[PDB]
């Protein structure tokens, strides 16, 4: 309760000091299109990469939370035994 | 056994005291990562106060 | 202008075919779709060649810059998952998880930081941090059904998207503390006072830079993970991960605060210091071969933060030449861990014992990939520690020196300790193998790709400080490409 | 006057090397009873 | 409405998603407390860019990537909870600290 | 004159050592490759004779087989070898050494594929330690020889193997970054950012910058070669040890601390070793009388001889810290002497372990009864140790005493304390050593012949050893100038420099 406190107490020292450069710039003439060129002429690279996050984030979710029922008693092979869908680093304690 | 005592004895400190600070300082690594989010945040507290003073 | 990205659009390519044909063939493909990365990775790394006489054109609006800065850490980060394939091509497939699935977590993790290295704005740099991080909790939770990976994973996300929570509020300032402004060389024209603003802006963004290159403050999801998450994964979070952070670290903390030098120089001294004390004893305490090489990493990032507080022509050279041979031995020590791992169960020490007449060449390359850890001569990490003593000495920092060689003595005695338990160890002394170890073959699947990733990186590891007088050339050339 | 080193250095050198390489043939009880066998000092 | 208390509203979100992710114990309100802590980002970025820059906004469109990645991260994230919560029985961070000598 | 000589000695057996793994015929224990090691050190000891005999070109100073290549401009090291008088003889004794510690390891089937690895490595690493001209190469030498140690300690040793082959190469990498602090300090002084040995010492440095890099050096230096309080490692490194293993640390390895003493604390650092040279020759007294009282205290009689090569260690530290020409000849003639004569008492030591296998001393007796030909060279071998005349450990000696009571460096009643304190190692050296040898063959009851000892035997190549050692060990005994007309160029070069800073 003091760490966040003291990140607050941190934070409004810093918000009420500093002298922030604000524009008088009549803003956002329908800001759709201002928001849109923006996504191919700016931020075109972010906004590609992003569609390669989403696929990923789409690949591991499936997988980490699917209920495997194609093959679930599959020790496929063994050296030495190890279990499906687990890390052949097996627990032992020295 | 005398001379080699007081510096056999830096080997009974130094060489001691080297695997005890890396058994003392292993129960900073204690799980529960909500205590590692701490240190994380602690830094960011501590870093600022390190660099305004 | 699209010509600067294409070593990381060729592995877009390269990372769309190894998932439609894990569609399309359905686990028939994962026996050639290995090898469609390699050569997936290896094109992206032989267009960097072309790339490299090119006079550094600042492309994509300003948003992307493809120096020879850039050039370099983009091809650590495509070697380190061309080494993490070669490990990996066997190890989760006798884990029963898709071959296909993995490498397209494994390559998006890839063009994350391929994309971290040559960034420029605000949003192209949190974007490519976050295709890092996404893929790195996905990758090291991708067994899924082991209550250590699976806590590894998560105490990974909780650190992971809070430290990108911490770095965003740090580059939401930056955009606020200019007016506007989210390219870095434009942050650094508008703002050069030192206000507190800019400070907590730093700290701010420096939790998430060091969140990657796990500096101790900041380094506790490294040991956790590293033991529970996937080896191969283990092996790139350690290399490429790393790399990535630091390419981030230096295009950011030199482009975008130039005025603000020698307040992260001392937190970053702070940061060094604390690593290689607390990487490099409380590794001195280990029984686990993964966990060993956790604080190994967090110990031997405070070495390449020598390189990083001098703030030389030769302090980021050594930051470099440093990062290039961590790479042929972080992926030489953890594939033969993994080399061990296949052929036994419980890869930890003690169950090392008795080895060099049974698996000798995994107790070559280990031994070699563990011995230039701790910079024994005349090995690639002896050579890689001079330079950056060499460029210590040469400005200042003669106690960040005398830390760097007594911790690397401190390091000495803990990778000898896996030498002592691969060759000195009696043959009436082994704990595994005692009539038990099988025989190893190179013929089955996986385990030739994981043969020519072994031999490799010990002939980058053993010739690679004695002929590396081009490789002096090669990363000197980088550092004309700082400010 | 002194006896310089070089001229009896290189006049026993082929006198050393030859008889090294025949002292390696003519061993004994390091082949036969040998009970610290295959170790050096156990 | 002033630019400085957008951002004490801002500091003070970020301010309680911090503790809640140090005080929760189950281990979805911290990812609930991760999303209090991306949209503090994102307060800021809107109040920037409405005050600083409004006439080309960029911490508009830096505010749509972030919501975004805190898309695919609670996505990945709960996941991630669905997988401890298949193996260990439970939601609750206190019983994760597995790897304690 | 042409051929890189100096480095094809280094490389030869460094390079032919990676034809040891593709040694064919494994018939049981490693017969071939133990012939193929004594293949490749034979013929390399010829290249240090055929460049010496040829190229050396003796009475001047300075490098003779000098060859300076190109390695790292970008740091500013290079590959600089190169022979001067005080190289040259320890180079030439590592090479005739080493090819006696190939033969000596006869005996050595545990690992012999991974052992004449380790020994040609540091057969190639310990010449690259005396025939650089550079630092980071130096440095590079000296913790080359640390991997190739521990391992010929912590697999063919005693019980306490792994207790002393861990001391070790703590002490030694421990003390080795010292070398790096104070040969990047040095190259950094100033405005020359120049490495290379010779360009250093040319380089003037201040009084208050020399005591430190002399500090740093002597805790790099009194390490290696055993200044008594750091000291500590060498008798568990030394007992738990085998004969091969023992030949490369007590004759080679400790003489590169007093090599580099005269390299990098006389002729760089001179002005600073004008104000810490009498602590050393303190030091060198107190290392000759602990030694030898802590000798004769002891049961162990690999131990005893471990000790015993501390305590002939400290005429040099008496020899190089007294600006004499007689005593910087005393000190690298002891450096020789030693190197010769504790190989062949190590080697004998190892010799009737093999045969008796107690190594305690109070468990012997008699053993000469039945074994008479180790019994005949133990005796020519430690009566060699006793600075007896006729044989070199006495002019070595002698040389020291002389040169250090005859200079015009310290005062009179100084003079005095050290010269009798000094010789007091002439009366304690028989007490240790004949103790040792009447308590170990001189005796008719015996052990109990049941359990151990029930063997015993003397074999031609054993002799050929002890041989090949005492005849540059009466040699040199008999005529000091074989080996001082190669000092004399060179250490008269090294004491005038030194002789410039005297007046302080």
């Amino acid at each position: 309760a003091v760490v966040s406190l003291g990140v607050f107490a941190l934070l409004t020292k810093m918000i009420l000091q500093t002298p922030w450069q604000l524009s008088s710039v009549p803003p956002t003439p329908d800001s759709i299109t201002t928001i849109g060129q923006h996504f191919f002429s700016d931020f075109l690279l972010p906004f590609e990469l992003a569609s390669v996050l989403l696929l990923m984030a789409l690949i591991g979710a499936v997988v980490l939370a699917r209920r495997e029922l194609v093959l679930e008693p599959e020790p496929i092979l063994g050296e030495e035994v190890v279990p499906p869908l687990e890390l052949p680093e097996r627990p032992r304690e020295p | 056994e005398v001379d080699y005592n007081v510096v056999d004895g830096v080997v009974n400190l130094t060489g001691f005291v080297t695997m005890v600070t890396g058994e003392g300082l292993k129960y900073l690594q204690n799980g529960r990562a909500q205590f590692y989010a701490l240190i994380v945040l602690l830094a960011v507290l501590g870093f600022v106060i390190f660099s305004v003073q | 202008n699209a010509g600067t990205i294409l070593p990381e659009t060729i592995l877009i390519v390269t990372l769309l075919v190894v998932l439609l044909a894990d569609l399309i063939q359905g686990r028939q493909a994962d026996r050639w779709t290995p090898y469609f990365a390699i050569v997936g990775l290896g094109g992206a790394i032989a267009t960097m060649i072309p790339l490299w006489t090119q006079p550094a054109t600042i492309s994509f609006f300003g948003s992307f810059i493809s120096d020879h800065l850039s050039l370099f850490f983009r091809g650590l980060i495509a070697l380190s998952a061309l080494g993490t394939i070669l490990m990996s091509i066997r190890y989760v497939e006798q884990t029963g998880s898709s071959l296909g699935e993995f490498m397209t977590i494994l390559l998006t993790a890839t063009v994350g930081g391929m994309f971290i290295a040559g960034a420029q704005e605000l949003v192209f740099i949190f974007v490519a941090l976050e295709t890092l991080s996404i893929a790195s909790y996905l990758l090291t939770g991708y067994t899924k059904r082991d209550s250590r990976s699976n806590e590894a994973a998560l105490k990974y996300l909780l650190i992971g998207a809070a430290s990108s929570a911490i770095f965003l509020y740090g580059s939401s300032l930056l955009y606020g503390l200019s007016g506007g402004h989210t390219q870095l060389p434009a942050i650094a024209q508008a703002l050069s006072s030192e206000s507190l603003g800019l400070v907590v802006a730093l700290v701010f963004v420096i939790a998430g830079i060091s969140f990657k290159i796990s500096a101790v403050p900041f380094h506790q999801w490294t040991p956790d993970v590293y033991e529970g998450a996937p080896t191969p994964v283990v092996a790139f979070l350690s290399v490429g991960s790393k790399a990535a952070g630091f390419a981030l670290a230096i295009r950011f903390l030199t482009l975008a605060f130039p005025s603000v030098t020698d307040q992260w120089q001392l937190i970053f001294t702070v940061l060094a210091i604390l690593s290689m004390i607390l990487g490099n004893v409380v590794a001195l305490a280990q029984t686990s071969m993964k966990r060993m090489l956790a604080y190994s990493s967090i110990g031997q990032a405070g070495f390449v933060m020598i390189g990083f507080v001098v703030g030389t022509e030769a302090g980021y050279a050594s930051m470099l030449f440093y990062l290039l041979v961590y790479l042929f031995m972080n992926l030489g020590a953890f594939t033969c861990v993994i080399l061990f791992s296949l052929r036994t169960g419980t890869d930890q020490i003690s169950e090392y014992a008795g080895l060099y007449q049974k698996d000798p060449l995994l107790t070559l390359g280990l031994s070699l990939c563990l011995l230039s850890l701790g910079g024994i001569p005349p090995l690639a990490g002896f050579f890689g520690k001079i330079y950056l003593f060499w460029a210590g000495w040469q400005a200042g920092a003669y106690g960040l020196v005398l830390l760097g060689l007594l911790t690397s003595v401190i390091s000495i005695y803990y990778y000898i300790r896996v030498v002592k338990m691969m060759v000195v160890k009696e043959p009436q002394e082994m704990s595994e193998a005692v009539r038990n170890y099988p025989e190893v073959s190179w013929s089955s699947f996986g385990l030739r790709p994981l043969q020519v990733g072994l031999v490799m990186t010990v002939i980058a590891t053993s010739l690679a400080g004695i002929l590396a007088n081009p490789l002096f050339n090669l990363v000197n050339t980088a550092v004309w490409d700082v400010p | 006057a002194v006896i310089s080193v070089k001229p009896i250095l290189l006049a026993m050198t082929p006198v050393f090397i030859l008889l090294c390489l025949f002292f390696g043939t003519r061993n004994g009880f390091y082949d036969t009873d040998q009970y610290h066998g295959n170790g050096s000092a156990h | 409405m002033q630019l400085t208390y957008v951002l004490i509203l801002a500091a003070l979100l970020f301010c309680i998603g911090i503790y809640g992710l140090v005080t929760s114990r189950n281990a979805v309100r911290v990812l609930m407390s991760i999303e209090l802590l991306l949209n503090a980002v994102n307060l800021n970025l809107i109040g920037f860019a409405n005050y600083l820059d409004g006439q080309q906004i960029k911490g508009q469109v830096f505010a749509v990537f972030v919501i975004t990645v805190a898309a695919a991260e609670a996505a990945v994230g709960l996941a991630i909870i669905l997988a401890i919560y298949r193996n260990r029985d439970t939601v609750d961070m206190e019983k994760f600290n597995l790897l304690k000598w | 004159s042409t051929f890189p000589w100096l480095t094809t000695i280094i490389l030869f057996p460094i390079v032919a050592a990676l034809a040891i793994p593709f040694i064919p015929d494994p018939t049981g224990k490693g017969r071939p490759i133990r012939w193929y090691a004594l293949a490749v050190g034979l013929i390399d000891f010829a290249l240090i004779v055929y460049a010496f005999t040829n190229f050396y070109d003796l009475n001047t100073p300075g490098m003779q087989l000098w060859e300076s290549y190109d390695w790292i401009p970008e740091i500013g090291l290079r590959w600089s070898v190169g022979a001067d008088g005080l190289s040259m003889p320890l180079i030439l004794l590592t090479g005739f050494i080493t090819t006696l510690a190939i033969l000596a390891a006869w005996p050595v089937t545990l690992k012999p594929r991974l052992f004449y690895f380790l020994m040609l490595a540091m057969y190639g690493g310990q010449i690259a330690v005396f025939a650089v001209q550079d630092m980071l190469v130096f440095f590079l030498a000296w913790e080359l020889e640390l991997i190739p140690v521990y391992l010929l300690l912590a697999i063919w040793g005693g019980h306490k193997r792994q207790y002393a082959a861990t001391k070790f190469i703590l002490y030694t990498a421990g003390s080795s970054l010292f070398i790096l602090v104070a040969g990047l300090a040095m190259a950094f002084y100033g405005d020359t950012v120049s490495f290379d040995m010779q360009t250093l010492a040319a380089k003037d440095y201040a009084l208050g910058f020399q005591l430190l890099v002399y500090a740093g050096f002597l805790v790099a230096y009194g390490v290696k070669l055993p200044i008594v309080p750091l000291h500590t490692w060498l008798p568990d490194a030394h007992g738990e040890a085998t004969a091969p293993v023992h030949m490369l640390l007590a004759g080679i390895l400790l003489k590169m601390g007093g090599y580099a003493l005269i390299r990098m604390n006389v002729d760089m650092l001179p002005a600073a070793h004008a104000k810490f040279a009498p602590v050393l020759v303190i030091l060198g007294v107190v290392n000759i009388i602990y030694a030898a009282l802590t000798s004769y205290a002891q049961r162990n009689l690999k131990r005893k001889i471990a000790y015993s090569s501390i305590s002939h260690i400290g005429f040099v530290l008496i020899g190089i810290a007294s600006f004499t020409n007689l005593g910087m000849s005393g000190a690298v003639l002891q450096m020789v002497s030693h190197g010769l004569i504790g190989a062949s008492l190590f080697f004998l030591v190892g010799a009737t372990y093999d045969r008796t296998h107690t190594l305690i001393l109070e468990e012997m007796g008699g053993v000469g009864q039945k074994m008479k030909k180790i019994f005949a060279m133990f005796t020519a071998c430690s009566l060699a140790s006793l600075a007896l005349p006729g044989m070199s450990g006495f002019v070595a000696e002698l040389m020291v005493f002389i040169g250090f009571a005859t200079s015009d460096a310290y005062s009179l009643p100084f003079r005095v304390i050290v010269v009798f304190l000094a010789a007091v190692g002439v009366i304690l050296t028989p007490i240790y050593l004949l103790s040792m040898l009447r308590e170990i063959f001189y005796g008719p009851e015996n052990k109990e012949l049941v359990e151990h000892e029930a063997l015993v035997d003397a074999e031609p190549r054993e002799v050929f050893i002890i041989a090949c050692l005492l005849v540059p060990i009466i040699g040199i005994g008999l005529y000091p100038k074989l080996l001082t007309q190669i000092y004399d160029a060179t250490t008269g070069q090294v004491i005038a420099r030194a002789r410039e800073v005297l007046p302080t």
